[PDB]
């Protein structure tokens, strides 16, 4: 979370199994895997997404709880994500890439 | 500022926790089947938008969780039931934001219709995941008396202080952590039709900010079955 | 006095399983595909149809004769590799797909295929759908051989017909299966005529 | 004449068990959840009528439990599975009826279409809790080739004893017991595009009786999904 | 709040110190002359002015500093040297203010002409002292491709993590330290035509604030070379 | 399981860096030069621009065609060895450039290369100057390849094409970077266009 020190709030990240379909509402990905990251507490939640091989997961974010904030500081704030390896990735037949022509 | 898990959720959590009538709950011809996988999961509901005119709101429990996943789905395949209701309320205040409330359980909160002659078509008591506020004044129809200075009961707001209970003070914290180890008579009762306990969530000193700040604080309330068990289905040997 | 009668004796032996010719100069006759599968031979595949599951690796001798000293490339591309749609096409220079390089005159060149499937063996029979189309799997997936002349160009026309031994290594085979009765309609599928389970007979003695 | 219980539900059950490929079921980034509770209890489809003139049935499994409770419920919810489908057959027959059935497997029981040039279109192989019949004589058009003498598979229908099997024959047994230990490549697998194996029951003795009996034998077909377990929901740590 | 001292000059100092790919500074016909006295002292470089527009700032170092004291004076007199460039980044931003910076060292960042057919005259990589500023759009001409989104190198910005790095969240700190032990192939190079890092300070959330506060952060960049050596300029024995 | 994602099993494979044709009678066109640089592939530029320094030992295998039996000269100068500047220069015969005598029809000829730089590393990208000229550095110099018909003369018109495959071995690799966005403009610079991050999208949902 990349905004004020003053600024609070909860955001919920819900994370659907690779079969599930994506929740439509808060209260539907409030009734699954999901985690309730207040803001105004701590700035980072790592979380270690399981299944990811090679139809796959999806990661989503809810507005549990507005921005609050105080007359000081600015509403609008920016959240900032991080992917990496949970430290197995094996892989196992090398190809060319899909990016160079 | 440890974040606790149950289930597959996980909430970020001043940890002190009131315990409701000293007790911890606990479990129990007949025989219970009681499922302790699922159901303790947190059930966060919808935040309440509270304002400077906010007179306050309430929840009746267990019929609050009667859509919350397992828990509500299990309230239908069985007959009869008892659980614990961990309840955590979490304000998230800034710190130029003032004001002060009551979260109380109030078990047994039988309340009152507006028009004494007639009663009210039980729906005024009870939606399942939005709440019912409070009036400012009095009202009139088949509604429930939901004036405070009477918290719909005919006694007094003041002294509802003697149910468990928590004060939240944004200016000394915004978290709430009640345990409510099933009080009821019977040792199993119908989840439908009868309320253990009312969550009503109270603004004694109102909201109150400048011009700059957001308009309202969101409140939001998390329940945990705890030690939830039911009849059993399957025949007796 | 079984000892031929094991699967390494019974299944691994080469067999001619490809026979195909690609010009030298002149479009998608200049050069050989041959997307492998053990569906190819009607006298092999009624071999590897008695397994339900099958595990071996795969050595591969090609046999190339023509009709100036030729080379040729045998270029094997692994089940995600790029396949080349012309001679010159880039694909062919790929560092991923390894190839080898054979001049004529010299001792046939031999390629060796691990296991390289996903899973943990090959499937003879997939009771099942891609998402689909049936009895299709990715997994008994084996790869294509693309053949061709790396030489430029020759004045005379020259046409290299290629033969390609297939021969499984290190069998391993599970849940054993019924040997098939009807004769083979199609290499993909496992359609078939009902036929007679045996030759007619005048009377019961 | 012992009968075992399994979950809540009883059957009543020659205990000869056959134990397919002689190995038991068993259990086994990646994280499987496995539900104990559940699930392993007897699903009984529905009887077959069994007449002079019955060719044959077959089932695909695990499609044929997609809507046997929990077990079918589980296939929608987890992507991956895996069981072990225990399966009894109890043929129910009197003394004066004569038959012989054969109860097998057949693990990846690839089937061709009646048309060959053409595909059938996916509903021809399997529907749910009823079975599929085998045919007397050859057919036509975009189902499955269900002529007996060929099985839908093109190999013969005699020596097609060497899978799991077990022979019913009315004279000395009414009974079978299968044990199908998820014979697959991959660990896991999806339950929907994906069959694992075709119980097929054919008479190479007719049904035969005399004009006062009931002129037909009801087949009864029993599966307890054992050690089954699926894909993990939930986040890892 | 401990102020460490070093030389003649001391700076004020959430201690988390990143070192470069886990190794410290260390010391190593030839002989090198090393100054432990001077040198090391801290270089504070003139502060940047942070603002809602601003794209980043990139700094080429030993170039940097070439003007810093004995250590600039040094780089003219020895012909071959290497040094070890702890680098301290405080942010000095208030509570009321919001942002975040990837401070990153990038070793032999070589760099992009904008005109792809021609090549840039060697000033527009690195004026002494001050930053070179990235670009929010494409530019033309004989200067460094200056655009973030690609940070003047044909990379990505993003996945510019995997260089000794430091966040700098204004909510949470507002100090980085790196230190940076000398990667290079050759154990001693020429500090005029070889650089041998890139700081360079890249805004990923730009900085945000309220009509009454300052418009600009200002970013302050420290560099004291450590274990700093050359070349021997008498003869050798 | 990650025993293939190790950067011998990574960098270490060949690839056909070099296609180059060379005339047996007729100037300059009778010989190929190929200075020998890991900036010719693209593809494999893009591996070897993830490590800022690398040290490797190099195996080449030149494949040689033709359009009498012919005999081929291939000769590697080291980075400071005389370059031919025609085909009968007398530099063919230096004693120090190490050459390989190939005849048509026999296995290809192969040469392998030490690691010949006068520093620790080679290096992939150079922020510096050579006073001058940005990004070049004399270290990272391999040698150059001069490849040529050791026979005199021949009646007919004789053309032979060659192909060189590259393959690093006992690849090191210091100080990871990260993968290059955007496309290759020259073999000599790191200039590049402006490209996205990554393929847009209809909405942040």
């Amino acid at each position: 979370f990349c905004g004020s020190a003053m600024a609070t709030g909860k955001l919920l990240i819900s994370y659907s199994p690779p079969g599930a379909s994506v929740p439509t509402s808060r209260k539907d990905a409030m009734l699954g895997t999901h985690i309730v990251w207040d803001i105004g507490l701590q700035s980072s939640c790592v979380l270690c997404v399981p299944w990811i091989s090679q139809s796959a997961g999806y990661i989503t974010c809810w507005y549990q709880t507005n921005i609050v904030v105080p007359p000081g500081a600015p509403t609008s704030c920016d959240v900032l994500c991080f992917a990496s390896a949970c430290n197995d990735f094996s892989v196992r037949l090398l190809r060319d890439t899909p990016f160079m022509a | 500022v440890r974040s606790m898990t149950l289930g597959n959720s996980t909430i970020t959590t001043s940890a002190n926790v009131v315990v409701g009538y000293g007790e911890w709950p606990s479990y129990l011809e007949d025989q219970p089947t009681q499922p302790d996988v699922a159901t303790c999961r947190f059930y966060t509901l919808e935040s309440v938008q509270w304002e400077k005119t906010s007179p306050g709101w309430w929840w009746k429990f267990p019929e609050a969780l009667k859509n919350m996943g397992l828990f509500g789905q299990n309230m239908h395949y069985h007959y009869l039931g008892r659980a614990g209701y961990t309840i955590h309320v979490q304000c998230n205040a800034s710190k130029f934001h003032q004001g002060c409330l009551l979260v109380v359980c109030v078990p047994e909160a039988e309340m009152g219709c507006a028009d004494t002659d007639t009663t009210f078509p039980a729906t005024e008591l009870t939606t399942e995941d939005t709440p019912h506020v409070f009036t400012s004044d009095s009202i009139t129809g088949k509604k429930v008396q939901a004036a405070v200075c009477n918290a719909g009961m005919g006694v007094g707001v003041g002294n509802l202080t003697i149910f468990p209970h928590q004060w939240i003070n944004l200016r000394t914290n915004n978290s709430a952590t009640i345990v409510i180890p099933y009080i009821n008579s019977v040792p199993m009762d119908n989840m439908f039709r009868h309320y253990n306990f009312t969550l009503m969530i109270i603004p004694f000193a109102p909201l109150n900010f400048t011009d700059g700040a957001t308009a309202y604080v969101p409140i939001t309330v998390t329940i945990a079955p705890m030690y939830a068990e039911y009849n059993g289905l399957r025949l007796a040997s | 006095s079984r000892s031929e009668s094991t699967i390494e004796n019974f299944m691994g032996r080469a067999a001619c399983v490809f026979m195909d010719q690609y010009k030298i100069n002149g479009s998608t006759d200049r050069f050989a595909v041959w997307t492998i599968n053990i569906r190819e031979m009607a006298q092999l595949r009624r071999k590897c149809e008695m397994f339900t599951y099958m595990r071996f690796d795969i050595e591969m001798t090609m046999v190339i004769t023509s009709c100036p000293v030729l080379t040729h490339q045998i270029m094997y591309v692994p089940p995600g590799g790029p396949i080349p749609a012309k001679v010159d096409g880039y694909e062919w220079q790929t560092s991923t797909n390894p190839s080898v390089f054979w001049t004529e005159g010299n001792a046939p060149p031999r390629i060796s295929i691990p296991f390289i499937s996903v899973g943990n063996a090959y499937s003879s029979f997939y009771d099942g759908w891609s998402h689909g189309t049936y009895g299709y799997t990715t997994l008994n997936a084996m790869g294509k051989l693309y053949i061709r002349h790396v030489n430029r160009s020759s004045p005379h026309q020259i046409t290299s017909t290629i033969r390609v031994y297939f021969k499984p290594k290190h069998i391993k085979a599970w849940v054993p299966r019924p040997p098939r009765l009807c004769p083979y309609i199609n290499k993909r599928d496992v359609n078939f005529v009902v036929t007679e389970i045996t030759d007619s007979r005048t009377s019961i003695t």
